[PDB]
């Protein structure tokens, strides 16, 4: 229910820290309100 | 004037603000203020360091579910 | 708008590096990750912030 | 409450404690009042002066 967890539990995903970085950067880009739902999806 | 600037303020012992880094002679910090909070530290004259926003973040979350229902 | 990414400049450090408030700032991406052409830094604290806010305005009902 | 970052006036409620333990005024409104005025004197970027002043004005009215 909450949301606070699941970044950390990305992050326990993810593992590599680059590849986190640069999903940091692709949830910011989205974050930012410029993409639209298929590119956030895909 | 001309040298006794520096004791006309001596006797009120606090008129100024504008530069007091000593603290009563007034005539890599942004990256060691930037690890604790955010730019509210500024303007001034690990696995520990994550909890203190935790609690913050649990409670903002708390506080947003209970006034949206 | 297609975000034509901003390039990578580098002589004499011209890249810059200073924490902003790093929300609600809208420097049309132009973020770096660590643990015009201005650019802050993105930690994971204003990840949490701005999603939080994203997500509270995003569902007004 | 507020639409956006919740914890900010909680922030902004640090930024006035240990803003009125460290130098005590030099002379409890007019303490936010002199925070504008002094904002151009520093070499700080607009958006930044633009933060700070909106950030006062929530707290003025």
């Amino acid at each position: 229910n909450e949301e606070v967890t699941f970044f950390e539990k990305a992050k326990r995903y993810i593992g590599n820290k680059h590849l986190y970085t640069e999903f940091l950067k692709i949830l910011n880009l989205y974050s930012q309100d410029i993409l639209d739902l298929d590119d956030l999806v895909e | 004037q001309s040298g006794s600037f520096l004791c006309c303020d001596t006797c009120p012992k606090s008129f100024h603000f504008l530069c007091l880094d000593p603290p009563i002679d007034p005539n890599k910090k942004i990256e060691s203020n930037f690890i604790k909070q955010n730019n509210n530290v500024k303007i001034f004259a690990t696995q520990i360091d994550e909890n203190s926003i935790k609690y913050d973040f649990f409670d903002k979350i708390y506080k947003s579910k209970m006034v949206q229902k | 708008k297609v975000w034509k990414k901003q390039r990578l400049i580098n002589k004499k450090n011209q890249l810059y590096y200073e924490p902003l408030q790093k929300i609600g700032y809208q420097n049309n991406g132009n973020i770096q990750i660590i643990p015009d052409f201005k650019i802050t830094q993105i930690d994971e604290n204003s990840i949490k912030y701005d999603f939080f806010d994203k997500i509270y305005k995003s569902k007004m009902v | 409450e507020s639409p956006g970052s919740q914890s900010q006036l909680s922030e902004y409620c640090a930024g006035l404690k240990l803003y009125f333990d460290k130098c005590l005024g030099n002379m409890l409104l007019r303490l936010i009042s002199v925070l504008p005025e002094l904002i151009s004197s520093t070499t700080m970027d607009l958006q930044s002066c633009q933060l700070l002043i909106k950030q006062t004005e929530d707290f003025l009215v």
